[PDB]
């Protein structure tokens, strides 16, 4: 129109074709062409209101776009009645689309803030009420993509739409960067559950069909996964000849090949350390002697008969690490060991753990992927035989960690056994006891069994176990975000906090500094004493920094308690690298002249943050710490905790054969350490043996 | 809470600010307060008495001349000038086309901090900062790695100039400026630009003129020679021509990296005119063959001058157009200003 070519800035040129509609229809753009084309005129870009209505309406696409560059708002809100808004945005969609790529093959647009910000603004109307799939679909653009979705369960959102490998592996990277900060990730097939046959087929369609280059993420997945769950749902998948191709399944030449690359990349002293300290016979601490010889040796039966035939004296718990020696040593490659061990224990009433529990225990850990499936079967028809001599208490600990372990989505039940025994109703022993009981069962994730467990044993409650019980549904859902939602309650005996923030938050970036430093801070007293305690799982980022830093001041604290969480929190996350900070720090520390045990803890755990089952041969030379345990011993005189703590550095020190690192780089969690970990926070005699296994 | 109703009539209400003098072994503490007043204080309360040291802006209790505590020191109007921060707004992309130089001197500025392990090994250590120099932006060309250094740890730019600042010297409160910064934080960055003592067409006020100017330089010497300094404050020192410092000054430092940028290339000049442009051109259609051909030679710097006018000409008809007659015409004052003094020589 004529007003649309005035020289006069007077407003307004937008809007105004809603009031005459139909008759400046007659006319086309060629008089609008005249105004924008021609330079030193007025209304240049704000002629263009009008003009994306009729390039709009008129299926016109790529010019509703380069118009709408500098008005960035009317296309928002837009002439009201659906029918013709979701009729040419359709055309718009697929006409759109069709503008891009022509080349073909890229060059690519070209988040940009016309292209992607107007299919954006479009988009909210589209997922407000009508219609479904815009352009996301269509036009492939990972970018709009990230915008495509709501909020929403993301369960259901693993599955996409099949395309090319090229496209497919740009289409997967990018999504894994979206979800790094979603609670779930690519990385779930190991957690969930799921256990649908889904994604153990597609997790073998991604090398599919190539058999050469298969060997990554096939030949060292099959190795390092120590449960036979991912070596039993894929081998239905894993179509590769035919039958033959379980001799690198069931980890038995898998593991085998590994453990000779680690003696290749090893090796520990045997004969010399040992035999040397054989001339001094038995110590006297009864403590770490045992899981010693356990990981080291690891085949040979010479040294595992000393240890059956001495530990049939029966003395104490001394037996826990021998006889975990006994399966681990056959163990380390295949099956094994599996029959005779557990012979001892209805060999072996306990009527304790110290005693028949050793051996019992022994079947269930080292099974490492049994069941198999008879060995699941074999460890709950043991258990059925012993009940009242166990009882509800000291071996409940370790039993449920032999089966959500290998499986967590396990079909058979041995909570409803071994829930009827809970009549002792001591309040004191069932802290750490139904504390692991109930949560190392199964890894659940269906809801139902945290609601049916709730009214079974409370029933009424238990005061105290509900502290417990709640903390199983915040380790049952990873990371889902309902953690910071169940936390509004903060009970005062405050054990829901701690354990809510470290297991019910997973991700790369921390976020968490917000919220654990709030918590210590407006907390009541001796909440701080277990605030550390989160550090084992947050922290696997960059635990250089953040970690020594506040644990510096919890270091020289006179309360033996906080000292004692203190290098629990560094710890093994702590230890994963070496530095000079950490050497240094050493000295001064065991120049203390405090009693109790927490004066060795705290140097002498901080002795393995030197290195994991790395060297000795290759590489750090064990002179270095031959001298400094030595030295060490010669006060008090005993004191034979001086005996513990120069045995203590060469658990995981002699041990080797194992690089964790993390473990692991796949991101599990070990099961066997945030459950032990917890008994030393209340230390009384026995509880600091269990967490020698490790 | 119950403190804050109990000290308050133990201290106050009413009380004032003194100042520190000395500390006696007795617990007396002698203050000193508005004017010419001294004082026996024997407190026990709050102190944190060794965090003190003299100087200090501490209390002064009514009755009776006693110091409950501290509050804060803001403090002069020497402080407020720089306001951190200064955030990474010179982009990598506002430069390029350097190469050998870029490669060598990113390790030195990046040596501590990162890869501690085998720094500490080392033990020697070369914990001097660097050193830039020359015209017009040779010391403005690595600039950008300190604005690049900016993104982590922390960046401090002190104008050196020529006149303005004088002083005793003694220098006393530019080593407060480069103190109060690295309080903050403690890693840094310190830099120093622009020195004109060659240059300078006379002396400031009653300093010297000549030596003083030069003792004030020997005590800068002295200040950064140093006694004694660990940590860094890293010194950075940059200026258009280098006769100032002393054989004596160099062996402290900068004994290791000391740059020099040659005069640009048409390699350097197009990938500093395009990088440059890469964030906003003008009228988008530029091509950068005819622009270094047409004017052979001079430096990037006025490339982006004659573009400074190009839109600017081209604003009275308040967006886009050229003309022909008009935009040469515009060129010949730039186009003879470096034509002008176009022989040297044969500068050769």
């Amino acid at each position: 129109m004529s007003m649309s070519g005035e020289v006069a800035k007077e407003w307004q040129e937008l809007d105004d074709a809603e009031k005459v509609q139909r008759e400046p229809l007659l006319t086309l753009v060629k008089e609008i062409v005249p105004y924008n084309m021609a330079h030193n005129a007025e209304h240049e870009a704000c002629d263009l209101l009008m003009e994306i209505e009729q390039v709009d309406m008129l299926e016109k696409d790529i010019d509703e776009n380069a118009y709408a560059k500098v008005c960035l708002y009317l296309t928002s809100c837009v002439n009201y009645v659906p029918e013709p808004e979701n009729s040419a945005l359709l055309r718009c969609a697929l006409g759109v689309f069709r503008k891009f790529s022509r080349f073909p093959e890229a060059l690519r647009l070209a988040l940009m803030l016309n292209d992607m910000e107007l299919v954006e603004d479009i988009f909210t109307s589209c997922k407000d009420v009508v219609v479904q799939k815009q352009m996301a679909f269509m036009l492939g653009r990972h970018g709009v993509f990230l915008e495509l979705s709501e909020d929403v369960e993301e369960y259901e959102d693993l599955t996409e739409i099949m395309s090319n490998v090229q496209l497919n592996s740009n289409f997967l990277a990018l999504a894994r960067e979206l979800d790094i900060m979603e609670p779930k990730v690519p990385d779930d097939i190991y957690k969930t559950h799921l256990e649908n046959n889904r994604f153990g087929g597609s997790g073998s369609q991604v090398d599919s069909a190539r058999m050469n280059l298969a060997s990554s993420f096939v030949n060292g997945f099959v190795n390092a996964a120590f449960g036979q769950d991912k070596l039993l749902t894929d081998d239905g998948n894993k179509w590769l000849y035919k039958n033959k191709d379980h001799g690198m399944l069931s980890a038995a030449a898998s593991l085998g090949m590994i453990l000779l690359w680690d003696v290749d990349g090893g090796l520990t002293q045997i004969d010399k350390y040992l035999y040397s300290s054989e001339d001094y016979i038995k110590s006297g601490a009864l403590l770490a002697c045992g899981i010693v010889n356990s990981g080291v040796r690891n085949e040979c039966d010479p040294a595992l008969a000393l240890l059956s035939d001495y530990v049939l004296h029966n003395s104490n718990t001394m037996r826990l690490g021998s006889i975990f020696g006994l399966g681990l040593a056959y163990a380390g490659s295949n099956r094994e060991d599996v029959l005779t061990l557990l012979l001892p224990v209805m060999g072996d009433s306990k009527s304790s753990m110290e005693v028949a529990g050793v051996t019992a225990l022994a079947c269930g850990m080292i099974a490492v992927g049994s069941c198999n499936g008879d060995v699941t079967s074999t460890i709950l028809q043991t258990i059925m035989e012993k009940s009242e001599t166990e009882l509800k208490d000291t071996y409940a600990r370790w039993l449920p960690l032999g089966l959500g372990l290998n499986h967590l989505g396990k079909g058979e039940a041995i909570e409803a056994i071994l829930a009827a025994l809970e009549v002792v109703s001591e309040p004191f022993r069932s802290f750490a006891n139904t504390l692991v009981d109930v949560c190392a069962y199964a890894g659940s994730g269906n809801v139902l069994k945290v609601q049916q467990l709730l009214h079974i044993c409370s029933e009424h409650f238990d005061s105290k176990e509900k502290e417990e019980d709640k903390d199983k549904k915040e380790k049952k859902d990873k990371d889902k975000k309902e953690a910071p939602a169940d936390m509004g309650a903060h009970q005062g005996v405050a054990v829901l906090g701690i354990a809510l923030i470290a297991m019910g938050e997973e991700i790369g970036a921390e976020m968490a500094l917000r919220t654990f430093g709030h918590l210590l801070r407006y907390g009541e007293p001796t909440l701080r004493r277990a605030v550390p305690l989160a550090l084992a799982l947050i922290s696997v980022s960059n635990p250089r920094l953040n970690i020594l830093d506040t644990l510096s001041k919890f270091s020289h604290d006179a309360d033996p308690e906080v000292s004692y969480n203190s290098i629990f929190a560094m710890g093994m996350v702590g230890s994963g690298t070496n530095n000079a900070r950490l050497a240094a720090m050493l000295r001064q520390l065991a120049q203390y002249h405090a009693k109790d045990p927490n004066n060795l803890f705290m140097v002498r755990l901080a002795q393995g943050l030197t290195h994991l089952g790395k060297g000795t041969l290759t590489l750090c030379p064990y002179h270095s710490d031959r001298q400094l345990m030595s030295q060490v011993a010669v006060a008090g005189l005993l004191t034979v905790l001086v005996s513990f703590l120069d045995v203590r550095n060469i658990i995981l020190g002699k041990s080797h054969y194992v690089l964790y690192g993390l473990v692991a780089a796949m991101q599990p969690r070990m099961l066997v350490t945030f459950d032990e970990e917890l008994r030393p926070l209340p230390v009384s005699v026995r509880v600091g043996q269990a967490v020698d296994v490790v | 809470e119950e403190e804050r109703s109990k000290v308050d009539d133990l201290r106050g209400t009413p009380m004032s600010v003194g100042t520190l003098e000395e500390i006696i072994d007795d617990n007396h503490a002698i203050v000193s307060t508005s004017v010419g007043s001294e004082h026996y204080v024997s407190i026990l309360s709050f102190v944190d008495k060794d965090l003190l040291e003299p100087g200090c802006s501490v209390l002064l209790n009514h009755k009776v001349h006693a110091v409950i505590g501290v509050l804060m020191d803001d403090t002069d109007p020497l402080v407020t000038v720089m306001k951190v921060e200064k955030a990474p707004q010179e982009t990598y992309a506002d430069i390029g086309g350097l190469d050998n130089q870029i490669q060598e001197i990113k390790e030195s500025v990046e040596l501590p901090l990162t890869h501690p392990e085998y720094y500490e090994e080392m033990g020697i250590k070369p914990p001097k900062g660097v050193i830039l120099y020359g015209p017009p932006g040779t010391g403005k060309t690595l600039l950008a790695k300190a604005v690049a250094n900016q993104t982590s740890a922390t960046f401090l730019r002190v104008v050196g100039s020529e006149l303005i600042q004088k002083y005793l010297g003694d220098g006393p409160k530019l080593v407060r400026e480069l103190f109060r910064v690295a309080e903050e934080h403690a890693p840094s960055i310190v830099f120093i630009d622009e020195i004109d003592a060659i240059g300078t067409k006379r002396y400031d006020s009653n300093s010297g003129g000549e030596r003083e100017i030069q003792r004030t330089m020997l005590e800068l010497l002295n200040q950064l020679d140093g006694f004694d300094s660990r940590g860094d404050v890293k010194v950075i020192m940059a200026t258009n021509r280098i006769e100032t410092l002393d054989p004596a000054l160099i062996r402290p430092g900068r004994i290791d990296r000391k740059i020099e940028f040659p005069l640009p290339d048409e390699k350097t000049k197009k990938r500093i005119f395009q990088i440059h442009t890469s964030r906003m051109t003008l009228a988008d259609d530029v091509t950068l063959d005819d622009l270094i051909m047409a004017k052979d030679d001079l430096s990037g710097a006025d490339i982006k001058a004659i573009c400074t006018e190009a839109g600017l000409m081209a604003l009275r008809e308040r967006r886009m157009k050229v003309t022909n007659e008009d935009f040469k015409k515009s060129k010949e004052n730039v186009l003879y200003k470096k034509q002008e003094g176009t022989p040297e020589g044969l500068y050769l």
